[PDB]
This record gives C-alpha cells, structure tokens and sequence, in this order.
RNA sequence: AGGAGGUAAAAAUGUAAAAA
RNA sequence: CGCUUACCACUUUGUGAUUCAUGACUGGGGCGAAGUCGUAACAAGGUAACCGUAGGGGAACCUGCGGUUGGAUCACCUCCU
RNA sequence: CGGCCGCAAGGUUAAAACUCAAAUGAAUUGACGGGGGCCCGCACAAGCGGUGGAGCAUGUGGUUUAAUUCGAUGCAACGCG
RNA sequence: CCCGCAGAAGAAGCACCGGCUAACUCCGUGCCAGCAGCCGCGGUAAUACGGAGGGUGCAAGCGUUAAUCGGAAUUACUGGG
C-alpha cells in the first residue's frame, strides 16, 4: 500500500572516472563526470528480498553481489548521477516484481458431458449372450 | 507370391516390438525412485493416479504404477519393478512390486494376499 | 530504496459465517493507480468501487476476515502494478 | 407423344454466463 | 658371448572414417483437453469434393492451371408439330 | 536421415521411437439434408381483433427475510398443482 | 529295507467367482477411494472396488512377472492376397 523511496544516504557508495568513446580533450581528461557505483550486498534494506537480488543472474551485478552500474550518456555529471539512480530502482525495482504463481486448474463441467457421454456407451455394450 | 520373387527375397518374419523395454528377458529390476506424482486418466475413467519415476539400473528414467492404497515412498527408497500396463494413463507401463525392500505390504488385503505382498496374520 | 508498507486496517467497509465484504472508494491509494483500480472489468468488482468480496471457502469468522482482506490486498497489488 | 429455351435468395455454434 | 641387420607388439604423432553419448536453441509429431479463434470436410455442408502444382494467408484453408468421379440436381411457366 | 538426381522447387529409395484398439470396405434400418417429387394444417397468403406501451388483478424469476413450504420451470412451466 | 511303541498325535494353502472362463449373496465407500490380459466396473442396492459368508479351480504347491513356439492360413513352400 503506501511505499516511499529510501536509497540509504552514505549507504550507496558513489565513485567518479572518465568517459569512454570520442569526443575531443574534455571526454578523455576532465571527463571524470562519469559515474560507477557500488551497492554491496552487506547493505540489506529488506533483508529476505536482498537474497533475492544475489541468487538472481543479472549484469551490472558481480557474483558478490557489488552492483556496479556505470553511467555514461552525457557530459553533465549531476545528469549521470541521476541517471544512475534511475538505472537502480529500473533495476532492483524491476526485481521486486514477485509475479503470482497461483495454480492450477481443475474441469468445471467434464463429468457434465462426459461422464455422461460413457453412460451412453455402457448401456449400448449389452450384444452378447441372450 | 512367384517363386521367383519368393526365392530372391524369401518371407519376411515380422520382428515383434517387446511391449517393456526395462531389459530384455528380465522379469524384476530395481530403481532409485524419485518423483512421486498424481495426474488424470483419460476420457473413460476419472480418478487421482499415484505414479512415481524411476532411475533404473542400466538407467532408463520410465514412470511405474504403484498399485495399492498403501503408500511407502518419498522420493527414495528403492523399490522392484514388474511390467504390466494400467492403459488408463498413457505413458505408464510397469508396475512396483508391492513386497519390495523398502514397499511393505497394503493393509487389510484379507482377500487375495499374495498379490500386495502380506503373509498371513496367524488369527 | 523504496521502502514497502502495505499498512491494512483502515478505511474499510467489511460486512459478514462466511464473508461477504466491501471495500469504499472515495480514499486509499490516489488517482494515478486508483485509475487503474477503477478500470478493472472481471465482475467481482462492481461499477461503482464498493467492491463485492465473495470469500466463501475459508469457513471461520476471524478466518475469513483476514481472508477476504487477503483477497482485497492481492486484488490490489496487482492494481497497482 | 418427340422437343428446344429459361426459371434458385446472405445465415456460425451446441457450457450455451457462472467462476475465481 | 658381445655387436650388427630384417621382422613384429606396447607406446607416439598427424590425418581421415564410423559409431555412441551429450548440446543453448530450433522443426515437426504423438498424447492430455479442461481453454481461445474460426467452422474446412461429412447433405448440393450452404463456393461439389479430391489429386498434382504455384502463389497467398492467424487457422482450418483460399485462388490460378490441368485432371478424376470416390458429385447432387432434371419440378414447373411460354411454344412448334 | 544417408545416398541418388535436380538451376531451384523438390523428386526417388525409405526408417525408427512413441501412441491407439481400433482404422477401413460393402450393404441395411433409420434419421437428417440451405436434395428432388407429392400432400395436409389459421403454416403462409386474404382479412378481423388482440399482446407487447398504461393502470390493476394473478402466477414466476430474482431479491429480501427468522420463514418468505415444496414441486412444475422450451413447444407440452408460468389465472399450474 | 525289515521288526516294534504310535496319544491322529507332527503335516494346506493359493488364485478366482461380469463376460471371455467353472463359480454367488450381504455389508461399507459413492466417476471419490480403487481394479484390470481384453471389452470395460465405479455418480447411496457395485453378481467386476474393499470386507464377510459360501462356491470353483489346483495342490506342497499356487500365483504374478519375463521369454519362446502355439493359437496366427496375421510372411500363407505345405497354406494368403
């Protein structure tokens, strides 16, 4: 019912390097508004859904469950920091989606037709001795 | 028919499928069992059949028939098998040897015990 | 990062051996997914939002207070989704 | 009684609303 | 006796043949019908059907060409002699 | 699948696993046919007056109720028992 | 192997009973639980599920499983289309 945005202030770790691909002297130098987190599985927020997110083959997502989410799409660093954040809740968000199993089924009306329909078969199997 | 042809390509004797591929001239075998199960029968009948999965020996995975009420496996514990055919659920063909190592016999069978495996209560 | 809180027992219009309960409309859970709540066409919801809840099965009274309210939670979430 | 012509138009399904 | 030479087995390398396991995924089939879509075929099945072939199409199937009968149907109204 | 042939479509040769206790032929009694022939009925046509729209009486379904007794509930239940 | 003691003492179960295939009723469960080589039995009277009584077969063996030939003139030379 009611859910509200946490991402644990100091919880989520926050480094900065440079750019990737072209673009003159400012992607390769100062280009260091680029981000690349690091979300460490030692965090547990809701503890019996944070083992769901280890166990769960993913990218951006080490075997000790680090979460490193590199950002890179424009120059702006304040831009890839949200970016980023964006990138998180679209991936653990996208997660917490526990779909409904809820099975199975049974005939509602087989016996209605069909069980009836043999009934009409064990009565005509009477050729035999008179 | 013609001789001729008879005599160049002489009468075919029809190979015969063995209806229970366990093994070849083998009346018993036993397997690990694992997967006990429930499904539905076809269109003539209408019940809950209790099958289970077995890892045979010279390890085929065929599905059984445990015939009886009584119930002594769990994902485990080695039975014997036999051949023999239920027809009402396609895909079985063999039946648990009910007197196996670890499938006692069924309970209250006063009448025709030998089958079920229970020796004679003595009162 | 976005702390989950379905808090039960509140706005609530639960009638009764086997349920038969209500749910009210005017509040919980706003516009955005209130939409998408008030467009649901399976029948067992209504035209109007006071939601006609048939648990039946779960025999006892306190048994199916909280089922029926099991059926309302579930019935929710996959409204708000 | 032989004979030749012409005379005609679209329309599914049989759990079919009753379960989750 | 030692040594030497020819031959052969194990071992070795390279390259093929065949067979048997296995492989994400993918094709089609059988079976389970208790669902969804349509109703193609069986009456002239409501466009006769089927066969081969080519193209088309969510599905049965549709269409062109040629072929087979394993297709039904001859009521009446005008008129000559 | 392999071989064979083919510009390609594909053709020819020809499996098995699995699955079912059936599938098939001719003919018979029916039944049905938006098959044909013939015939009848307030079936249609030619007419007249009604129901359905309104109010009320009465029966039923649904709903409600502590109970609203039960059964009938296409034609052939519903001013029925 | 023979003589002697010898209290019946110490010595009978198994399958099946709807038809095929010799042999029947009652009770409990209700297309549920389950049976079966084949057709199939079962929705509150189950001659077929379980049990009980009685019956039939066979016998220190009796069943079930597996396998071969037979039935199968369903590889037909004898003996087919």
């Amino acid at each position: 019912i009611s859910r509200h945005v946490a991402i644990p202030d100091g919880e989520l770790e926050i480094t900065a390097i440079r750019a990737q691909g072209a673009g003159g002297q400012h992607v390769n130098k100062t280009s260091t508004a680029i981000h690349l987190r690091f979300d460490i599985r030692a965090s547990s927020l809701p503890e019996y859904y944070k083992e769901r997110l280890l166990a769960a083959s993913h990218h951006l997502i080490s075997s000790d469950g680090v979460i490193v989410i590199k950002a890179q799409e424009y120059r702006s660093q304040e831009l890839n920091r949200e970016a980023a954040l964006a990138r998180l809740v679209a991936m653990i968000k996208e997660l917490t989606t526990e779909k409904k199993a809820r099975r199975p089924t049974r005939p509602t009306r087989a016996s209605k037709e069909r069980r009836l329909a043999s009934k009409a078969q064990k009565s005509s199997v009477k050729a035999m001795r008179g | 028919a013609t001789v001729n042809q008879l005599v160049r390509k002489p009468r075919a004797r029809k190979v015969a499928k063995s209806n229970v591929p366990a093994l070849e001239a083998c009346p018993q075998k036993r397997g690990v069992c694992t997967r006990v199960y429930t499904t539905t029968p076809k269109k003539p009948n209408s019940a809950l059949r209790k099958v289970c999965r077995v890892r045979l020996t010279n390890g085929f995975e065929v599905t059984s028939y445990i015939g009886g009420e009584g119930h002594n496996l769990q994902e485990h514990s080695v039975i014997l098998i036999r051949g023999g055919r239920v027809k009402d659920l396609p895909g079985v063909r063999y039946h648990t040897v009910r007197g196996a190592l670890d499938c006692s016999g069924v309970k209250d069978r006063k009448q025709a015990r030998s089958k079920y495996g229970v020796k004679r209560p003595k009162a």
